[PDB]
């Protein structure tokens, strides 16, 4: 009985992480081109202005 | 002499902690029930498509 | 600021001293020479694509 | 990207439905039970994708 209890608390709590990794892996795909876009963006800002060289 | 006598204390409430994490976590998303529901209201249209096959 | 200024001004006189050694007869002429070469390497590049095809 | 990963899901989702009309037939709940459950974890999946795309 106090195996089957413990066991379950272990059980449950791998589903958490696999969940958790998947959560991390669907939003890395959309990140990484977000963060890549964003500086493009800027380096344009300051060629549209004046600001720098 | 016993190291046992005091440790599994310590351990008797390092399972506290444990079963707060836990609790969290079930508390935060329940899916089991979610899943549950579908898998029941799948079944009884598969035994409408036998009887007519 | 500073520094990209300056680094602008270095790349700027390079620039202008290497077109000055651009004659423009000869620079032509092996340009076209080069495309050639290229043009050859890239047909059997889609060569050796159209090779997994068969 | 996106749209390829939702291609996939929705398939292989769809063998498991498949596999659950064989698993009612030769008699075992706990495949056709499984098929079910396996089903749902990857309709899950595929929602999520086109949310992304």
């Amino acid at each position: 009985a106090q195996q089957r209890t413990m066991s379950e608390n272990l059980r449950r709590n791998l589903a958490a992480l696999e969940a958790k990794i998947s959560e991390a892996k669907t939003k890395k795909n959309m990140l990484q081109a977000r963060a890549k876009a964003a500086k493009a963006n800027a380096e344009l800002q300051q060629t549209l202005g004046g600001l720098g060289t | 002499s016993s190291a046992t006598s005091a440790f599994e204390r310590m351990e008797n409430k390092v399972l506290d902690m444990e079963a707060t994490s836990q609790a969290a976590g079930e508390l935060a998303g329940f899916g089991i029930e979610n899943q549950f529901a579908q898998l029941e209201a799948s079944s009884g249209v598969e035994d409408e498509l036998a009887a007519l096959k | 600021a500073l520094f990209d200024r300056l680094g602008r001004v270095v790349r700027a006189n390079l620039n202008d001293l290497v077109s000055k050694a651009e004659d423009p007869e000869k620079v032509l002429e092996q340009a076209v020479i080069d495309m050639q070469e290229d043009l050859v390497q890239l047909r059997q590049a889609v060569a050796r694509t159209i090779a997994e095809e068969k | 990207r996106t749209e390829q990963r939702l291609n996939q899901d929705t398939q292989e989702a769809k063998k498991w439905e498949d596999r659950a009309k064989l698993a009612l037939t030769n008699g075992e709940e706990n495949l056709a039970r499984e098929a079910l459950a396996r089903k749902k974890s990857l309709t899950d999946t595929a929602a999520a994708y086109q949310t992304q795309l």
